[PDB]
């Protein structure tokens, strides 16, 4: 009844401190950019512009 | 006040099922309208009433295809006959999840609103009925009007997924006792089955004109040439809608027929676990095909070959279902009401309409048929014969219902006779020019087509007088003072009914049921 | 209110309901035969 | 009973339909005109003599519809 | 736990031991010689289906509109179906 | 060829594909009649015979056997039947053993299209290019046809075979000329082969078939098949 | 004196993608450009295939993009 | 009321109608083996002059 | 077993309170007396203003 | 009651919440098209609708709480339909994000001659398939036991450790949904872009837009348990947060196979 319950407790915690542990892994990492591209035809199009159109969104 | 909470506001399956035959009646009007100024147009060659403008042409079969296809057949078989008669004809009280039945029904105005304003705006949607996406493109359009019309099919869909789980649900759960599931009636059987195949595809559409928004106004290249995403992405994905989407128009249409024939041969279905297993396999193989809509546009040998056997296998059940109506008329008793002229009607047109289906479903054949008329007659017939006679049919047999008068005969057979004769004269010339080899969707013809296209303008005005006839029709039942009768009618007055929906009042009382019935269930 | 009535309609009752019925289906029909010429009428009005 | 009343009907209808197609079509009520390939009425003439020996542009004239008009030169 | 009204009623009667609409399954033995095929109802008349058969035959179903006063007999299969009133017998809908 | 007025049916043939849809028409069509003969035959005795005033008994039966799976069976030898001949047209038109001797590019542009015998050029700018533009109303001479007449047709060499490679520049499009039995989409992204062999000389007209935009059905194909020697002097005269 | 005679059936090729048909002949004889260069024979015929082949469109948006050193596949 | 008459009968009448249809067809079918065999081999030409 | 951080009688008291009104469902209680007959209806009358004069703006071609 | 009513069916009184959030719906509609294209009443429309959608489906969720919590007119039968219509509802779903992935394959087995005949688009720099998205599977994996675990707090009688699992649930798809935003704002690539970004972005934004869905209903399952609304034997808005919770997991788990590990090789 409570075995269910203490199991499944026990690897979500597990989970936590695994995700937990990847996530320091993952931050602290600079991400530096490579060189952009050459400008392939099928790269950056605009069809219509975006009503803020300058540059897309997240950017 | 209290009248409109009654309307605005009731759940009332059986309220809601009639606010969905006055927008029907209504959706249906706006697309004939259509209907005659396209047939207005085509009266002769040259530049008849639209003096130009083509745009405004196929603007016009546009409107007329969504109206029709989307908000008279389906408000009609789903909301209109189903929403009433399932609940009250599988023995149970009010349907289940009511308010999703109300807000299916509401959302539907709104489409219609979008589709007219897409009709309205800055130059129109000239892009068909199935709108293709480099047409319906950013480039060639930059109107907005497929984006409203593309909206307007989103809220059509969301409302019919909606009406889909209610009714799924409530044939699951919501039938009375003792009812195993093969004791439901025919239609109920294929609402159930139509619902499915209206929760399955239609998902499907939706996704594919969102990802035709979001190409046309958020720039992205899913149906552009230049950074692959070939537009046969966009046919296949609407297509696989497009295929379970007809025969979802038909099958209440089935049901209902089935029970019109039971109802005046004095016995039951033939067949029944015959007819039940037949619409389960013709809703099963409504998906595994759907690619047989364009064989002209380059896939390989053998998907060709694969989709022409398909179109065969599901051709075939559709036999099993007519063969077994017409056995079910070897017993005797008949009786030529006018539902029994409609059911009668409707078995032989769709006849005529699936055999040209079948002429069509071969390769070669569809490589020199391809976008003619003989297309359009082929789905006039099927669609327009089929589901409107099944409508009208179900509509008289069940007025007998709703409003609890009752129509006048004479008038009834009128209407039958006149629009059998317009409808079935206005589009047979459409197989002769499809042969001929004149492409579909034109303004003009070259001279030689103009024999026959003086031929077909003549048939339209017919069903003109023949839906001026309805709604008369419509209004002396309304306003007939005289009541439900036996004299006049026999089906209600049966103290013993197949069907539970005929032994209750003239229109049942609010709940339907004071107590739910019961089934005797021996071997003890 | 009539949820507790033995029919759930009962037309009978309101006032003569000729009038009341002819003018509903025929601006039914009105509203189903206007807006159609209205929208290519508005297209010839434009550009 | 009401075959007459049907029968009358049916071609009350198709009355109505042709007046209605009379006024619409043949004199335009609504605005709209008519070809100058149907109004000349001799342009099927030659049409149908062109049939018969269709121009073209490198060759000289040739024949249209073979089969079906049953219409082709011989020996030569 | 917590519950008031239709689930506090339904789940009182089922920790009582009681089903509350036993009496919506008549399920009887065929046919009426000296002893009737009954039936039971909350009110004085109402609809009942009959699919007939001993357990080998059977037919579709038929739906008769049950009164108290006189007992109906199954058009096809032909066996009584006597009505019995375990309530107050009254219309329906009053 | 040409369209005809009140005309029944196919226009005629110039290809042996065409010749493969004829005669699978026919044959589906033969099937196809008897069907519905007999169905309308078997439901008029139905309804005619047991017509409430000869049988006012519903005479009550509800389970049919050995009948049923009759009509299960039987639609499906018909079926192998109309999909026998069908199969054999598909697998014996798919094939091109012999090696095309032309290469016709056919691209498909908004409202009009354009040609290009590209392979008689020494550079890489491609000469033999041109356009058919429809001819308008009072354009036209005494006899020509009406919205299906074009400037500058397409010439071909006839009883030798062929390769056009449809595609578009703007919008979707169908190269669609019946009298040949050709029909096929030009996709702004793809390049869709025909292989044709017409048998006789004579002009064929065609037209659009797919929704673009405004001028659609003003979009006409028009194909000329004269003799070799006719074709080369033509082709040597247009460089 | 005409020629009358153009790229064969390839056997890679027997759908309807003469799409792929027209890249790799275009690829082709842009390898030998750059490898051989001197095996003119063979290598105009590889010109004349994809000559034959390839809209005149493509062609020179293709050469366009390959001079500016933006031309997608090799 | 016979069934299997009716059936028989039926059928009967869709073989015959399919006979007519097929004869039509053979018809058609001989006049354009024998109009491309001439053109090929005989009289017929296709340019008038 | 614990009970979850109520006394769990404030619900009861709640449930006697809305089953001891004579109303519809959608107006027991104060708080949607306010709620739903102020907020959703001049919510929906701004919203079909808003709604009518932009199908008119985008018809006509103005105010882009 | 129900020895008058003679069945254990429910029986709704009329509510304009069905109206209302059509016209909601309208509303957002017209505003979208409006700020689609360059309009005066574009932006304002769009945003008045969707709140308008959002505060009916509030009143509507609370009318549906309220009946089945205070009055209680939800019975054995009509606590199975309701799970009926959720099961179907997921279904539905998981046919919508099917015609996105057929989208995805479709483009993406025979890469077009324009982007190379080859796969990924030259120029595109692929996310590695193995530092972020391999965190977000673990985060939504380790969400998923959580879940299980609330759910078998809530069966074992032990009401109180539910309300414990549920917001260590919230928590980690709150960890998830942040780090899904910080993969979009350090994207090497947009949408406008290739067929590829075009894809990858539309599949990926609709996952993300199911994941605030149903962090939301968790949120509300978490807030009802810690009132009492929920009992061992009656229980069905938690069971609807952990079918709804597994099919996100499992999109995302199709997703990630698909797209990061096949699309970057
Ligand atoms: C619901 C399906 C439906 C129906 C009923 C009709 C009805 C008719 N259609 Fe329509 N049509 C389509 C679906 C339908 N059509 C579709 C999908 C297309 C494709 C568009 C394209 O290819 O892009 C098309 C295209 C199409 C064209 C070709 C357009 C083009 O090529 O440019 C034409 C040509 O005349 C045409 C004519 C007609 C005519 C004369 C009728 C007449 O039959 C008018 C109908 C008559 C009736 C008898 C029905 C009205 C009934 C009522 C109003 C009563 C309702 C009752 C209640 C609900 C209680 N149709
Ligand atoms: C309304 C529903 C409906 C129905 C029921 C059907 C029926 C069928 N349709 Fe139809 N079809 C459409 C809707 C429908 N269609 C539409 C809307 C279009 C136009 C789409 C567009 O605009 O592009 C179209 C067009 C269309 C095309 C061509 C599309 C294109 O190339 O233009 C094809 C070809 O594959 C096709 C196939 C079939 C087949 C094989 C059937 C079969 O299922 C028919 C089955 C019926 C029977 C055959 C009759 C009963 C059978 C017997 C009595 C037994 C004896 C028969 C045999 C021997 C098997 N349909
Ligand atoms: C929920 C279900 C009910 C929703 C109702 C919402 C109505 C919203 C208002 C619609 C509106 O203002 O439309 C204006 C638009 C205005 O169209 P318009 O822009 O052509 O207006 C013409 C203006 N003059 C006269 C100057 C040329 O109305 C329509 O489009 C009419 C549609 C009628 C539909 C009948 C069914
Ligand atoms: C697909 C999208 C639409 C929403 C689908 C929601 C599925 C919910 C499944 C379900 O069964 O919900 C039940 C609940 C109503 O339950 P009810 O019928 O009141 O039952 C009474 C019993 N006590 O259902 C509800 O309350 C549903 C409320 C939905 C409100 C949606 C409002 C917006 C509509 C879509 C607009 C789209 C616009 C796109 C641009
Ligand atoms: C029966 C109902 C019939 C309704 C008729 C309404 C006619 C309204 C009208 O006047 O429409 C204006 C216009 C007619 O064309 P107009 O510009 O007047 O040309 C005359 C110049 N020679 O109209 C048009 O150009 C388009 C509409 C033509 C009439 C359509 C009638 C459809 C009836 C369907 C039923
Ligand atoms: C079935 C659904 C509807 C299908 C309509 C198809 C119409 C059609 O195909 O018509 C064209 C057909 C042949 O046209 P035709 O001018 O002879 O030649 C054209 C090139 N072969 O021309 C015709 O179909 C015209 C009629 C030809 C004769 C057909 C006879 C069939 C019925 C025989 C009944 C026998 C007695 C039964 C009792
Ligand atoms: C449901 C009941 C809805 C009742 C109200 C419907 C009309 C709404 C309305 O008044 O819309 C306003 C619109 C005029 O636009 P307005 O903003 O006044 O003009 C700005 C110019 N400076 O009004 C109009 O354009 C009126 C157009 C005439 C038709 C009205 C009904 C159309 C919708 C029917 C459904
Ligand atoms: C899901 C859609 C939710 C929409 C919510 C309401 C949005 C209203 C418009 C808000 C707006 O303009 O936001 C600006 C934002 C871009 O901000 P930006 O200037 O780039 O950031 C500064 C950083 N240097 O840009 C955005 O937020 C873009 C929002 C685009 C929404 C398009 C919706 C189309 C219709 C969808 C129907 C569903
Ligand atoms: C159902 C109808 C849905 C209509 C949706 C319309 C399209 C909405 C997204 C439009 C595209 C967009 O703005 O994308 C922005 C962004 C992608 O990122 P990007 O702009 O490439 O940023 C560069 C590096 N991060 O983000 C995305 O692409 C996110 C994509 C998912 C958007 C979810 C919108 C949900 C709307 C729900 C409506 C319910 C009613
Ligand atoms: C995309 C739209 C997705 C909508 C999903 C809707 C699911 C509805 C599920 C449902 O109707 O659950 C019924 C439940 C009733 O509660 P119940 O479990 O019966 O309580 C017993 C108390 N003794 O209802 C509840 O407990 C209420 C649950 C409300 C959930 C709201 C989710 C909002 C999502 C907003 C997205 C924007
Ligand atoms: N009113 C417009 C101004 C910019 C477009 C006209 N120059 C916005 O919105
Ligand atoms: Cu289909
Ligand atoms: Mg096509
Ligand atoms: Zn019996």
């Amino acid at each position: 009844d409570a075995y269910e319950t203490a199991k499944w407790e026990k690897i979500t915690y597990l989970g936590i401190v695994s995700c937990t542990g990847l996530a320091i892994y993952n931050l602290s990492k600079g991400h530096p950019h490579t060189e952009e591209p050459p400008a392939y035809p099928y790269l950056h199009i605009r069809n219509k512009e975006f009503p803020w159109g300058p540059d897309g969104l997240f950017e | 006040m209290t009248n409109p909470v009654r309307w605005l506001f009731s759940t009332n399956h059986k309220d809601i099922g009639t606010l969905y035959f006055i927008f029907g009646a209504i959706a249906g009007v706006m697309g004939t309208c259509f209907s005659v100024l396209i047939r207005m147009e085509l009266a002769r060659p040259g530049d008849q009433i639209l003096g130009g403008n083509h745009q405004l042409y196929n603007v016009l079969i546009t409107a007329h295809a969504f109206l029709m296809i989307f908000f008279m057949v389906m408000p009609a078989m789903i909301g209109g006959f189903g929403n009433w008669f399932v609940p009250i004809l599988i023995g149970a009280p009010d349907m289940a999840f009511p308010r999703l039945n109300n807000i299916s029904f509401w959302l539907l105005p709104p489409s219609l609103l979008l589709l007219l304003s897409s009709a309205l705006v800055e130059v129109g949607s000239g892009t068909g009925w199935t709108v293709y996406p480099p047409l319906s493109g950013i480039t060639s359009h930059s109107g907005g009007a497929v984006d409203l019309a593309i909206f307007s099919l989103h809220l059509s869909g969301v409302s019919s997924i909606l009406g889909s789980i209610n009714f799924i649900t409530t044939i699951f759960n919501m039938r009375g006792p003792g009812m195993t599931m093969h004791r439901s009636p025919l239609f109920v059987w294929s609402v159930l089955v139509t619902a499915f195949l209206l929760l399955l595809s239609l998902p499907v559409l939706a996704g594919a004109i969102t990802m035709l928004l979001t190409d046309r106004n958020f720039n992205t290249t899913f149906f552009d040439p230049a950074g692959g995403g070939d537009p046969i992405l966009y046919q296949h994905l609407f297509w696989f809608f497009g295929h379970p989407e007809v025969y979802i128009l038909i099958l209440p249409g089935f049901g209902i027929i089935s029970h019109i024939v039971s109802t005046f041969s004095g016995k039951p279905v033939f067949g029944y676990l015959g007819m039940v297993y037949a619409m389960i396999s013709i809703g099963v193989l409504g998906f595994l095909v759907w690619a047989h809509h364009m064989f002209t546009v380059g896939l390989d040998v053998d998907t060709r070959a694969y989709f022409t056997a398909a179109t065969m296998i599901i051709a075939v059940p559709t036999g099993i279902k007519i063969f077994s109506w017409i056995a079910t008329m070897w017993g005797g008793s008949i009786q030529y009401k006018t539902p029994m002229l409609f059911a009668v009607g409707f078995i032989f047109l769709f006849t005529i309409g699936g055999l040209t289906g079948i002429v069509l479903a071969n390769s070669g054949l569809d490589i020199a048929l391809h976008d003619t008329y003989y297309v359009v007659a082929h789905f006039h017939y099927v669609l327009s014969m089929g589901a409107v006679f099944a409508l009208f049919a179900g509509f008289y047999y069940w007025v007998g219902k709703i409003f609890g008068r009752t129509y006048p005969e004479t008038l009834g057979q009128i209407h039958f006779w006149i629009t059998f004769f317009g409808v079935n004269l206005t589009f047979f010339p459409m197989h002769f020019l499809g042969l001929s080899g004149m492409p579909r969707r034109i303004p003009d013809y070259p001279d030689a087509y103009a024999g026959w296209n003086a031929l077909s303008s003549f048939g339209s005005y017919i069903s003109v007088v023949g839906i001026c006839c309805f709604f008369v029709v419509v209004t002396i039942t309304s306003t007939s003072g005289n009541n439900i009768t036996r004299a006049n009618i026999p089906w209600a007055v049966e103290q013993n009914s197949t069907t539970l929906e005929w032994l209750v009042q003239s229109p049942p009382a609010f709940h339907t049921f004071g107590e739910l019935p019961a089934i005797k269930e021996t071997k003890s | 209110y009539y949820i507790h009535a033995k029919h759930m309609y009962n037309l009978d009752r309101m006032k003569h309901r000729g009038l009341k019925m002819s003018l509903a289906v025929f601006s039914a029909f009105s509203i189903g035969v206007a807006v159609p010429v209205y929208a290519v009428i508005f297209q010839q009005k434009k550009t | 009973m009401s075959t007459k009343y049907i029968v009358s009907a049916i071609l009350g209808s198709f009355g109505i339909a042709w007046v209605c197609d009379y006024y619409v079509s043949e004199k335009k009520i609504f605005g709209g005109s008519t070809p100058g390939t149907i109004t000349n009425k001799e342009w099927g003439e030659e049409t149908d003599k062109k049939f018969q020996a269709w121009p073209r542009t490198a060759g000289p004239p040739v024949v249209v519809n073979p089969i079906t008009r049953q219409n082709f030169v011989v020996k030569s | 736990p917590i519950a008031t009204g239709h689930e506090r009623e339904e789940i009182q009667a089922s920790l009582e031991g009681r089903d509350i609409l036993e009496i919506n399954h008549p399920e009887g033995p065929f046919g009426t010689k000296e002893a009737p095929a009954i039936v039971k109802s909350y009110f004085d008349r109402r609809i009942v289906g009959c699919p007939g058969g001993e357990g080998e035959d059977e037919h579709d179903v038929v739906w008769f509109w049950l009164e108290n006063g006189k007992p109906h007999e199954c058009p096809v299969c032909s066996q009584y179906f006597e009505l019995k009133v375990v309530g107050p017998g009254g219309d329906p809908y009053g | 060829d040409a369209p005809e007025p009140w005309q029944l049916g196919f226009q005629d043939a110039a290809t042996p594909i065409m010749q493969g849809i004829m005669d699978l028409h026919h044959d589906i069509f033969f099937f196809l009649v008897q069907i519905a003969v007999f169905v309308l035959w078997v439901l008029s005795r139905a309804l005619w015979c047991f017509r409430s005033k000869i049988s006012p008994i519903p005479q009550r039966i509800v389970h049919g056997t050995t009948i049923e799976i009759l009509w299960t069976i039987f639609p499906s030898i018909i079926l192998m039947f109309i999909a026998i001949p069908s199969f054999t047209l598909l697998y014996s038109m798919d094939d091109v053993v012999v090696d095309p001797a032309i290469t016709i590019k056919a691209i498909g542009h908004q409202w009009y299209w354009s040609y290009e015998y590209s392979d008689y050029n020494n550079s890489d700018e491609q000469s033999l290019a041109f356009d058919s533009y429809m001819v308008p109303e009072d354009d036209l001479e005494l006899g020509q046809l009406r919205l299906l007449e074009v400037d500058n047709r397409v010439v071909v060499p006839a009883k030798t075979h062929l390769r056009v490679l449809i595609t578009s520049a703007d919008v979707l499009h169908s190269w669609a000329v019946p009298s040949l039995g050709v029909k096929c989409d030009a996709v702004p992204g793809r390049l869709n082969q025909i292989s044709t062999f017409i048998q006789r000389e004579g002009v064929y007209y065609g037209q659009c078939s797919e929704i673009c935009g405004t001028n659609h059905a003003f979009m006409p194909i028009v194909v000329e098949a004269v003799s070799t020697k006719d074709y080369g002097s033509w082709v040597s005269n247009q460089i | 004196e005409i020629k009358l005679e153009t790229a064969p059936a390839d056997f890679r090729f027997p759908t309807t993608n003469q799409t792929r048909h027209c890249f790799t002949r275009y690829i082709e004889y842009h390898r030998c450009v750059a490898a051989k260069g001197e095996g003119a024979s063979e290598c105009d015929k590889f010109a004349k295939y994809y000559r034959s082949l390839c809209p005149g469109e493509w062609i020179d948006r293709w050469n366009e993009q390959r001079e500016n050193g933006t031309f997608p596949g090799p | 009321p016979s069934v299997v008459k009716e059936i028989i009968i039926g059928i009967t009448l869709g073989l015959a109608a399919g006979s007519v249809w097929k004869m039509h067809h053979w018809n058609e079918q001989r006049k354009i083996r024998t109009f491309y065999d001439l053109l090929e081999k005989g009289e017929i030409g296709v340019v008038v002059d | 077993s614990e009970p979850p951080f109520r006394p769990r009688e404030k619900l009861i008291e709640k449930q006697k309170h809305f089953q001891s009104v004579h109303k519809h469902t959608y107006l027991k209680g104060p708080y949607d007396k306010i709620t739903s007959v102020a907020i959703p209806l001049a919510l929906a009358a701004s919203s079909l203003y808003l709604i009518g004069r932009g199908i008119y703006n985008m018809s006509h071609g103005i105010g882009k | 009651m129900i020895e008058s009513q003679r069945h254990s069916y429910h029986l709704v009184d009329p509510s304009p919440w069905p109206i209302s959030g059509s016209l909601g719906a309208l509303a957002t509609t017209v505003g979208g098209v409006m700020y689609m294209h360059s309009f005066q009443g574009g932006a304002t429309l769009l945003s008045l609708g969707l709140i308008f959608i959002l505060y009916t489906m509030f009143v509507w969720w609370r009318d549906v709480l309220r009946e089945s919590t205070l009055e209680g007119h939800h019975t054995k039968v009509v606590q199975l339909g309701l799970r009926y219509g959720f099961i179907l509802f997921i279904v539905s779903e998981v046919m919508f994000l099917f015609a996105f992935f057929w989208a995805f394959f479709h483009s993406s087995l025979a890469p077009t001659v324009e982007i190379g005949g080859i796969w990924p688009p030259l120029g595109i720099w692929v996310l590695d398939p193995w530092e972020i998205p391999f965190l977000n599977t673990l985060i939504l994996l380790s969400s998923g036991a959580a879940v299980t675990w609330a759910h078998h707090a809530i069966l074992a009688g032990k009401e109180k450790r539910a309300v414990y699992a549920l917001v260590a649930t919230v928590l980690l798809a709150l960890v998830f949904t942040g780090f899904q935003g910080m993969e979009y704002y350090q994207a090497p690539f947009t949408i406008s872009d290739s067929i590829y970004g075009s894809t990858f972005f539309l599949a990926t934004g609709f996952h993300g837009f199911h994941v605030i869905i149903g962090t939301l209903f968790l949120i509300i399952c978490g807030i009802r348990q810690y009132l009492g609304h929920l009992t061992k034997e009656h229980h069905v808005g938690f069971e609807a947060a952990a079918w709804y919770w597994h099919f996100v997991d499992v999109v995302w788990l199709f997703l990630f196979v698909s797209i990061y590990w096949w699309g970057g090789i």
